[PDB]
């Protein structure tokens, strides 16, 4: 169906600045695509549906945006409970997943 | 000859000249043109053309398609629809 | 055996109400669109309406638009014109027409097969 | 007998809202597009707006885009235009003219059928 | 847009004289010019769409021609009830009328 | 729409030899033109469509051509039941017809 | 282990009735939509017919056109192929075809998982 | 068969318009550069305009320069002569000439084919 | 390898008509313009007709200007030559020529790769 | 009332990404292109990006080619500028500018309404 | 509808060798075209969806590509469970197959 | 693409004089060139589009003109509110703007 | 960040095909028209093919004519050349060039950006 | 348009020797004229294009020269295969052929 | 199409000498001929496109000139890496490529 590529696999940075996370499609996806992230431990959290919509109790440092096949995942200021790794679904055509990026301190 | 004058001379007539022949060439290039530009243009149009036709094309093709899909969708909503009507 | 036959013809008066029924039999009705064609002696073939596989879309030509009802039944395998505000000039045989031999998504609006047509004229 | 009923006119104060109904009968509604026009004295005819046939597509002139808001509704046989933030350059005779008098695809723009227009007044 | 210029603002005819209008365009227009008839108190008819196609129910009198920037329409034999204000109308590049000629008696 | 014209009126042809129609059209078709043959008390049938394609259960006798707004219908060697009358359609804007050719003895 | 396995073939006269059966398993049968395939030597493979995953649409090629009906039991895991009018030249090797390996929207139509085939020849 | 036919002759009053129209047939229209040359009694033979191939340029004579337009339409193989503010001078016969018998880059400007001519007189 | 097949030809009376065609493989077609050249012995090769790259324009020579038609067409690699109201002067052997070798701006025009020729003769 | 207003500035390191936001309004959004017009002290103004009416198409310049994205959301009257692998040379104020006044075929490129911009510092 | 064919009818290539299959379409059928292998005496066996997707089960050995009226199948190193008739099929209008091209020992 | 220049750098003009701005581009831009003001900290502003059109509600003082590669901006009676930076854009070839010009008090 | 590879590359005999393609990337695909360049020792420089933006022409080199294919996909960002009917005099280096660094309208066709190339060895 | 002479009409030359073909155009052609070779039942082959670039595959055994009104195309050493009947053409203005020189055996 | 000569084959100049490379058309490509660069092992770079428009990156030292049939490629003051072979193309008409100049250490 369609294949999810997430770019960079890892990103080195300190608590208190910006980080993006980047996810892009083999197709048009138009703007159905939800963020997750997981921890190491337990299963994966809904941080962001549909292409910019957030879910309840999500802060708002969370922020994507993006439509058709480039999408971004963006993070105002880095903290550090929030350490993990971040994958990407479309649910357009079928239900596939990103490899997953993983946020690291630096 | 050295000496001829090189300068342009005003005096030549700068009105069209009728007696040039009407009649479209023949011995024009029927080739296409490989030096043409092959990148596409930015300088086109970005806005919509009011100008396109609005009237429904009665052209397009009646029939049935074949070709559509024929396997079930598992995308389609699995949560039962609240607006669905609840009188008898 | 792509057999198409006509109905409801007869004698009218200006200004009345007519309905033609097509009955459509040797192919699956419901996947293809439908035309009636009409022909005037003297001016030849003239086309009508067009209806959808399912109804959806309906067109008609300049000469009849807003007189014209045509229908379909895809459970009957039938094809309706309705014939309102008749007038003298819509005296002809109408022929009921299928779309296309087969299907071609490039290629569609000819009418690989014809019914026999049935006789409708205008007059007093 | 293409008929066009224009409707809510009248007088309104600048920068209130005027919605504008135009009623159309005698054609098959939906496989055309409806536009209106402005008539106003000293400056001549005007276009106003356009919308598509299924409403996909609307495209307004310059001196109303943003403030004029145009509508259709395929069941009803309807044609709205709403007027937002008038201005007492607005004051006209407001035609509902159909699109073309039959389809032709290389020749569309031209208004075969105009409604009979009504008045909208903005002063205080 | 196009800018519509129609000359002259009114001419004067009598009844069985035959009687004629021009239209011109700032820029080309090609072949895609409407003329429209008004009298006083009705919605403006069209006569003649195209360059020369004439609308059903027009009678053969009205004629028109012309094409790019030159546009006529011409009544062979203006009978009485062809008295009113006839627009022209362009629809290749937008939507814009002309401010309309008068024919009145003479 | 288009007005569709066919020349000559009338064909005559000896049983045998090689009878052809031109059928012209106002504006451009392309490739959207068919031919159907009408005999007196019967309902046209599809010859050719397209421009060349030929109807399954029609002999190779029957070769149409053309493109553009210029069509031809060529019969190579006109047997007895080919004497009727032969109209072209373009279905490319509209639906419309020419006025028909009849083919004659001699 | 998607298995296909078809049935009802055999040698009948010209003009008479046959009807195949195909039994499907090791899927989802009533989530997919299954086809005809028929295979004539000296002229290749050529496709019959297709059927919707719930039956609702059903496609015939043009040579089988009015003659051929293909029907599907969700609660036996069946397809049926009933061939009326059966001529000589339907005398070819039926092959029950399951349509795409998985569901992609913008792929389909082409045959993931074929059938052993059946033998079918019309003859006197 | 070079055929050049003129029409829209007749009598007009000083000061009015009028046009001729010429409807050529029997060549490739749009290959061909046409004139307008214009038969006066007691006068002679007197050249009036010239149009391109393309209608690119155009060319007049000295006495009806300004006054006179040429035009043309390669779709439907036409020539134009708008005639504005005509005089007295202008009783004439007009004649549709065709520039050349064949293509030659070096010989241009004769008239190989001629029209039959229409008649166009001003007076009151 | 540049093949050109001509076909069409055959044995006319005169005031009748002969429809050529030519079928080019080995090269990309849309690309070049393409001849017809005529062989009358006694008189030798003379030029007929000239097409575009894409159609747009066509030459004639002057014995068959008005009479001729070339056409081509670019989804199938095929040139045609529609000859009416045939005379016994155009009785030879018709050639179907590529313009060029390759693409020169400044040198085009001459017979790259010729076809074997096609005979047609006008007698009764 | 054409409002135009930006978002999504601020300080980034080179080598890191930034997007720029575009709020629109006043104007039916989807009917116009909108571009990004760049301008640094000491260079003046840059064009950076296009976007069709409905995103078919989109143009960057020289400097941003591969580097930045432009993108658009109808839905949401919403312009997007994804700046990725920034550098020292991209320090400058971005504006959102809609191409034209108002449509004209052969005139358009010119940025009619501006927005107030935002500006982008990159260093460390 | 859309006549698919295949050159040339068969191919001679001896275990080790590349084999090169062609199909061309008479219309564009974008990128919708698959691909079977049909051993004597079995059902065809899917090879290649789409234009160059490989089917699960399919040694990589099988590659093939095409877009629009030329398509080409190419089998890197021919083993020698790789004699067959190898069928294009196109599934953008219609479902039509190709003629078949086989492959025999050389 | 097309290099784009201006002259003078600066223009000193007292309140009612007539102030000329000039521009001219590498290459022939036919007439497509538009003309921009900007005060300091707003945005630039289009006065004239094409090569001597007005935008609405530009009074009448601006005046455009020229055509090929010399353009001129002619200000005829220049007032307190226009002291700013003109900008020269062609957008025939590309996108590009002028350096700019300053106006300022004599 | 400009990047073109090219892959497909190897040895064959005479008269067999091959098939090179190329992966661009760091640039908007769909905006540019791609070459392929081909360098032999002894030779010099040489081009072979040209592909517009949108693939809707297709231009190659006399020695190239009718036997090799220029495609693109602009939705994998790839540029192919299928070689059919390779000859001995085909054995170089194949790069894979864009043409022009930017857009200009009147200075396009050279070669701002090439790939590494690959190597086409025809022998036995 | 422009008429082409050749002379001789037919040249006798046995194989081995050089024989030498002129051609004379009525006005001046510049350098665009092509020579044709044609044998018995075949189609003529292009030796020569322009004023002397040769044709690919065509021997350096033909050679061509002139300008203006006055061509000649030469023949260094007649081979068994070069005995056939020469025609020569201009492009320059319409498309005009010579009336043929023929080469036979002494 | 249009042959490509370029003189001398090769060019001897020791680092930070000036050396000049010429490059000579048969017919006339105007303004249109770019420059290349290619050393051992590696893809040629585009170093002067037009006439004397110098690419993105390269040096001032390098300095196209010339227009026509005859056109230069000067080096104001040769480093070490500048050792390698110089293409000559013209895009006017087709595209032709240049034999190549040599620069080798003296």
């Amino acid at each position: 169906q369609i294949v999810m590529t997430q770019s960079p696999a890892t990103v080195s940075v300190s608590p208190g600045e910006r980080a993006t996370l980047s996810c892009r499609a083999s197709r048009s996806v138009t703007s159905k695509l939800a963020w997750y992230q997981q921890k190491p431990g337990q299963a994966p959290r809904l941080l962001i549906y549909g292409a910019s919509t957030r879910a309840t109790g999500i802060p708002a440092r969370f922020s994507g945006s993006g439509s058709g096949t480039e999408f971004t995942l963006t993070i105002s200021s880095l903290q550090s409970e929030d350490f993990a790794v971040y994958f990407c679904q479309q649910y357009n055509n079928g239900f596939t997943f990103g490899p997953g990026t993983k946020v690291d301190f630096k | 000859d050295p000496n001829a004058n090189p300068n342009v001379d005003p005096n030549a007539n700068p009105n069209v000249d009728p007696n040039a022949n009407p009649n479209v060439d023949p011995n024009a290039n029927p080739n296409a043109n490989p030096n043409a530009n092959p990148n596409a243009n930015p300088n086109a149009n970005p806005n919509a053309n009011p100008n396109a036709n609005p009237n429904a094309n009665p052209n397009a093709n009646p029939n049935a398609n074949p070709n559509a899909n024929p396997n079930a969708n598992p995308n389609a909503n699995p949560n039962a629809n609240p607006n669905a009507n609840p009188n008898a | 055996q792509v057999q198409l036959v006509e109905s409801g013809g007869g004698v009218v008066q200006p200004g009345r109400s007519l309905r033609l029924s097509c009955a459509a039999s040797g192919f699956t009705f419901r996947n293809f669109g439908m035309h009636w064609v009409r022909q005037t002696p003297g001016k030849g073939l003239e086309w009508v309406a067009v209806i959808w596989h399912d109804g959806s879309n309906k067109f008609y030509a300049d000469s009849v638009e807003g007189r014209f009802t045509i229908s379909r039944d895809n459970s009957k395998n039938m094809i309706y014109l309705q014939m309102n505000s008749l007038r003298v000039e819509d005296t002809a045989i109408y022929y009921c027409a299928r779309d296309s031999l087969f299907y071609d998504h490039d290629n569609s609006g000819y009418y690989g097969y014809w019914g026999q047509g049935t006789l409708v004229t205008v007059s007093s």
